[PDB]
């Protein structure tokens, strides 16, 4: 079957640039267009180009004349994804994607696994953990806020702890920064004899906090 | 340039149900419009190419028709696995989408508000978390006031995906005041108004 | 060809903000990102920001404390840059420049700059005077005394004589006024025979002088 | 910040010899997903734009003589002229082109060593056309010389002036490369018409004993 497999997620600062791969495999691959889509958070899908792996010759959106360059390299049936000048516009999943066959030719049959490009100028940081105390069930949580980049991933009692619990998506602040928070509902009995701790962990910064949530 | 407009921006049904989902076109297009499903984190999926024909590995009970500038897809019985984003396109351009969610009764919101922690206060800065817990439907309006003064821009709010059992979501909303700025004021009240609700609902807390 | 064509000069008054233009030609406006540079008289290069016409979205140096502002105009091709509260220390060379290419480094053409005096000083042209040659080789030239502000462009014979030409850097005057000399040297047989002329301009004052040099 | 760095700031060095600009980086310009170092060299010639000589920290711009390289990786870039010639008289700079803000080097001059020249010197008395509005000005000239240095002095009926003088000097010719000053003495038409003799007494390396210009009239 068909694959197409692409780089990495890449994290740039501004007036950078970034170069996705997408390797395909499965079919000839000079015999179909590749094209190139991306996706901005929370927004829809945007075309952007294709590029003739016969002829490497190309065509883009308007929207990305003079700041994207696609090429291939027929030897590794890859193709590539340039964009240049960076901006914070330019946050988003990028695909390649090609069509169902010279018919039906814009008809993606076949999407890669998308690769996020994340442009910011925000330094590596930890997060700081602060607790939200619980005052017949009661409502408790962590605050996990100021961390870069992206993933952070939320525990209690290191598993142990699974239901009702609820750690939201994260925000991103005007500082370039993310913030979240993680609650969970738990019986008021337990909380005088019960303890809830909150297994935070940020790996790019290598950061792995454990937080005590004692009612007031 | 063409414009691809989908209907309706969020289609609400129960499993079982028939959907019927609609984009338009600017201008004529005779049948080159193609479906695709996309879940979250996940990459598109082809449904339909020339407005209906059923791409590989599609389903029976998906379909499509159409011609020109209206178009329409249809999920004959919807199934748990159906529930997703859906978009249209038509050659360089593609739709805004229509986000399909599950359907139920209306829950009304658990509304808890959380002060800030000593430890954050220490280092100059006021953080409020207001939960709304377990609620349906989606939209909820999430006010804060200080002391009876209506807040604005300091507030920040985060709504959890479709809960893959009782169907409900969970927001919280926080407002970020310096440590200065937060022991200059009292009462904290976090008005809530959600249409489980007969009445606005207002929790807050004293001892800024 | 790819073109950047900048006013020779400005003169601002402290109080007001400097105003620069940068028609472009010889390419689609919209596909190339636009940088302003900064480049006081005898110093280094400086970064002010770049703008993408198509949508005006601009990046800025943090350095300039957010005083610049960068604009085009899609219909005239045109991009523009903006400085208010001028200083003293605002007075330089501003250059207009293009980037190379989407895949390529750097910045591949460049305006000759617009010199900005920032000043309450008032304009003032420059009075051309001879300096008359006293075979073998002879010397003369002419002396543009008292002008304000920079600069002031010379030729001879209207760019005819170009081989033996020097013109020397403005210097200030203790009157506040700058003052330079533009010279050659020709053959002393030819003094008789051809004419030689200053052609002075001061855009700043609307002034352009020609002078007959004579014995 | 990215700060671009390069020592020293000024090179003097004969036509024909062989020529090294450094440049260093604080972080890397080099850019993994494509591997290119954005990296640019300019080229600034008196009186003109900063020109692009190599961009890519490597790649030559059209035009430019083979004479020309670029080299290193990362953080540190090398400049290199083999055979230097009059008309690379110029300030050479780096450009940090990986991301914002984009900064400059502080630049290198490079200045052509050349055999010594004695300057030519002139004199011009004041112009009758500048007597009549109340000011006069004595100019000398020093034409074509090597080194830069030259001190010149204005003497008045034998007088030596101080502090009413104004020197200007060219930036080396590109193709000569000598250079070329100009003294200025400005009087008042009223002191300068009570004086006859004005002479200008220049000093330098290509002279066994100083020259002087002079003229009577005033
Ligand atoms: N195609
Ligand atoms: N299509
Ligand atoms: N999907
Ligand atoms: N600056
Ligand atoms: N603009
Ligand atoms: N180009
Ligand atoms: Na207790």
């Amino acid at each position: 079957q068909v694959q197409l497999v692409q780089s990495g997620a890449e994290v740039k600062k501004p007036g950078a640039s970034v170069k996705v791969s997408c390797k395909a495999s499965g079919y000839t691959f000079t015999g179909y267009y590749m094209h190139w889509v991306r996706q901005a958070p929370g927004q829809g899908l945007e075309w952007m180009g294709w590029i003739n792996p016969n002829s490497g010759g190309t065509n883009y959106a308007q929207k990305f004349q003079g700041r994207v360059t696609m090429t291939r390299d027929t030897s590794i049936s890859t193709a590539y994804m340039e964009l240049s000048r960076l901006r914070s516009d330019d946050t988003a999943v990028y695909y390649c994607a090609r069509g169902k066959n010279s018919d039906y030719n814009w008809d993606f049959q076949h999407w890669g696994q998308g690769t996020l490009v994340t442009v910011s100028s925000a330094s590596t940081k930890g997060p700081s953990v602060f607790p939200l105390a619980p005052s017949g069930t009661a409502a408790l949580g962590c605050l996990v806020k100021d961390y870069f980049p992206e993933p952070v991933t939320v525990s209690w009692n290191s598993g142990a702890l699974t239901s009702g619990v609820h750690t939201f998506p994260a925000v991103l602040q005007s500082s370039g920064l993310y913030s979240l928070s993680s609650v969970v509902t738990v019986p008021s009995s337990s909380l005088g004899t019960q303890t809830y701790i909150c297994n935070v962990n940020h790996k790019p910064s290598n950061t792995k906090v454990d937080k005590r949530v004692e009612p007031k | 340039e063409i414009v691809l407009t989908q209907s309706p921006a969020t289609l609400s049904l129960s499993p079982g149900e028939r959907a019927t989902l609609s984009c338009r076109a600017s201008q004529s297009v005779s049948s080159y419009l193609a479906w695709y499903q996309q879940k979250p984190g996940q990459a598109p999926r082809l449904l339909i190419y020339d407005a209906s024909n059923r791409a590989t590995g599609i389903p029976a009970r998906f379909s499509g028709s159409g011609s020109g500038t209206d178009f329409t897809l249809t999920i004959s019985s919807l199934e748990p696995e159906d529930f997703a984003v859906y978009y249209c396109q038509q050659y360089e351009f593609f739709g805004q989408g229509t986000k399909l969610e599950i359907k139920r009764t209306v829950a009304a919101p658990s509304v808890f508000i959380f002060p800030p922690s000593d430890e954050q206060l220490k280092s100059g800065t006021a953080s409020v978390v207001c939960l709304l817990n377990n609620f349906y439907p989606r939209e909820a309006k999430v006010q804060w006031k200080v002391d009876n003064a209506l807040q604005s821009g300091n507030s920040q709010e985060s709504v959890t995906e479709q809960d893959s059992k009782d169907s409900t979501y969970s927001l919280s909303s926080t407002l970020t005041l310096s440590k200065a700025d937060y022991e200059k004021h009292k009462v904290y009240a976090c008005e809530v108004t959600h249409q489980g609700l007969s009445s606005p609902v207002t929790k807050s807390f004293n001892r800024g």
